[PDB]
């Protein structure tokens, strides 16, 4: 029928996975909870210059706070977002564990790494540490900062068009926090420098 | 109601009361010989068990019992099984199971064996 | 692999293969002291248990294990707990939970205690 | 709108699901709730007092394993207890179902239904059967389909003169109900 | 004397004759009875409570064409059932030998023996061997005299009613024609131990 892509969203509890996916208002409105699987599936539609794409984002019911995910949570995933908290160094050090599982259960699908809560001034995990088929982005879910970036990169990879663009932002929940334009510019530069080093 | 059902029900009520309000105070029900398997991860001893349960990354949690069945064992223990639902923080409601083996030591019942799982599966 | 996990795993595989194939032959894993609680209903001894399981009104049933955990007890028994899914006839797939206690009597591991519940609850 | 939760209970294989599925818009608009093991069929009836809706709870077959959960019974305003007129054991289990129901819901109206009266070799007859009403039904033939719902509606609304001004669209009969047998069955029950 | 008729049975080629022949004096003193198709070997073992004599009945190969006659089984006070661990068919016939044995001699003590455990690429392993459940099992290798005394000691303990009975000295045995790897032997003994301790009930 439609070109749908299963996107599994994973990462340590409290990293802001749920807050992040909920930003897309229609996807929240039209989500579906399946308790047997422990997942809320959000249909996130984005509109590219070459038409619409639909990400079916699997958000956990918080069972990562209890233990590991069932393998069937990952099954048939076509892309993924690994999420950590830039104010919590442990969430970042657990990223390889998440990556480890994804590669095991899943095919060589594209994966995006997202460091969340960059609006919080006291940042522990910075660009330098992060940069040393995978990409990284700073995001702040509470301020919609860089919200579209992970989806654009995955869309480009999945469709095989590196010149793919989004012609319009989906309806987003209004920012509950200000992303300081000065910090954002600085972080964006810190990433420019870290990229030049890579 | 049989004695093992009365004792079992009291343990269950006391366990989840403690678990829902202060996990840190759950040591008293366990002993050094106690075995905990928590979502596959095994733990031995009162100290290691309390540490695990305390370290669980949620701020609040709430359990409701759907059913609890109690039996007496041949070695005069009480084996209990629980099925129910829980809610951690502001997350969705999930099903869960939990088993307890209670042993009477010094006229005081303690948990020697504990197993926990979320009622989650690979496919619907 | 620990000896208790070996015995447990074997028991679980044999119990469900046989249950799905033919309920009426499951008598061999119990004894006269054996306790069954089946969806709240209690049965004691090999015969009454076999009568109960055989009388379950479905023509076919199938079980699958999602997770199975095993532990030794202080009295040298083995606890085996299961969370899985099943399908009776053409009805929807349902989760289930089951607890077994194994004791080595007369050089064979017999089930002394058994508890079964479907993963159905009170809140939609 | 006026809606009533109706729990449809009884032994496995008595024809509960076949009965409820008869109501076509109710089947089409049904909703499965996996955690409760129920399919809720929203059955609308047009009455001389306006539209009413019976939200009928049908099991996912878990009655084969044992009793139903409290959450299945909770806030039911009426109930249908069904059995199989060809199976006497399903009828001897009626009190157990009644008991399980009352334990959660003390004083709700109940209709008892002997299903499969189209099967000529019938084991449970009017002799043995006589806020609780009884009707013969045959789900496969649409026979007496409306009877339990009309009684419950009159009872619930408190209007003994409530009428269904229209019959819901029913799945076409898969079996014929013998007119002579029906008349006899109806005669037997009328008389008391 | 204190003697017992012992019937040694099982499929042809399992190594029955090789086994009984290990006892050199019993071979030397054997008596052939053509009419019954048997060679009877007087196997003397010397226990701490004195000497015992197992008169072992060995076939003349007739088992290749079907079962043994009642005249062979009759009056036996004990028995050994043998199979070949490299041949699955011979182990699958073990129940048939038991049945015929029980028909003519109902309740006698029996030892089950898996022969040729010296041969690598063993097919019938310990886990598979749960049949025995008056029954006892042992691995044996006739060509290497491995466990040769086990069946007779167990049978001697049952018959005399003394579970503490020991053999004070091994009889003169034919020198090993083959090596039984000690490491391989230790492993096999462990497997059987574990198989027993992890036993589920019988069908
Ligand atoms: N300041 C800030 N807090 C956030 C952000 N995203 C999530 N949080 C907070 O992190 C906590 C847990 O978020 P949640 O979405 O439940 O994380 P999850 O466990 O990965 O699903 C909540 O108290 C949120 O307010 C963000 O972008 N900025
Ligand atoms: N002859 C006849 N068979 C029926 C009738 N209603 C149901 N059945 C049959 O009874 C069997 C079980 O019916 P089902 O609806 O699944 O019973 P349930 O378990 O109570 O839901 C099916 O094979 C149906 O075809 C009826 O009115 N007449
Ligand atoms: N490798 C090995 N071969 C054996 C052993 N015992 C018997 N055999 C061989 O098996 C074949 C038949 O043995 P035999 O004693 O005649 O078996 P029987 O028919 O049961 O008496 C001969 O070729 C023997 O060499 C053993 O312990 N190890
Ligand atoms: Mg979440
Ligand atoms: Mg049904
Ligand atoms: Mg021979």
């Amino acid at each position: 029928p439609q070109v749908q892509f299963k996107l599994v969203l994973v990462g340590d509890g409290g990293t802001g996975k749920t807050t992040f996916v909920k930003r897309h208002l229609t996807g929240e409105f039209e989500k579906k909870y399946v308790a047997t699987l422990g997942v809320e599936v959000h249909p996130l539609v984005f509109h590219t210059n070459r038409g619409p794409i639909k990400f079916n984002v699997w958000d956990t019911a918080g069972q990562e706070k209890f233990g590991g995910l069932r393998d069937g949570y990952y099954i048939q995933a076509q892309c993924a977002i690994i999420m950590f908290d830039v104010t919590s160094r442990v969430t970042y050090k657990n990223v390889p564990n998440w990556h480890r599982d994804l590669v095991r259960v899943c095919e060589n699908i594209p994966i995006v790494l997202c460091g969340n809560k960059v609006d919080i001034k006291d940042r522990k995990v910075k660009a330098k540490s992060i940069v040393f088929n995978l990409q990284y982005y700073d995001i702040s879910a509470k301020s919609n900062y860089n919200f579209e970036k992970p989806f654009l990169w995955l869309a480009r990879k999945l469709i095989g068009d590196p010149n793919l663009e989004f012609v319009a932002m989906p309806a987003l929940a209004p920012p509950e926090v200000v992303m300081d334009p000065a910090l954002a510019a600085q972080y964006e530069h810190d990433l420019e420098v870290a990229q030049t080093t890579a | 109601k049989p004695i093992w059902e009365q004792i079992g029900s009291s343990f269950i009520q006391h366990y989840y009361q403690l678990f829902d309000n202060d996990r840190t105070q759950l040591g008293a029900i366990y002993i050094d010989a106690s075995c905990l398997t928590w979502e596959g991860q095994q733990f031995q001893g009162k100290a290691a068990i309390v540490e695990k349960l305390s370290s669980l990354p949620f701020q609040k949690i709430q359990h409701s019992i759907t059913a609890q069945d109690h039996q007496p064992t041949p070695d005069s223990c009480i084996i209990s099984m629980v099925v129910g639902q829980l809610k951690a923080d502001e997350d969705p409601i999930m099903g869960f199971h939990q088993m307890f083996l209670l042993k009477n030591i010094n006229d005081a019942w303690v948990c020697t064996n504990d197993m926990f799982r979320l009622a989650l599966h690979n496919f619907g």
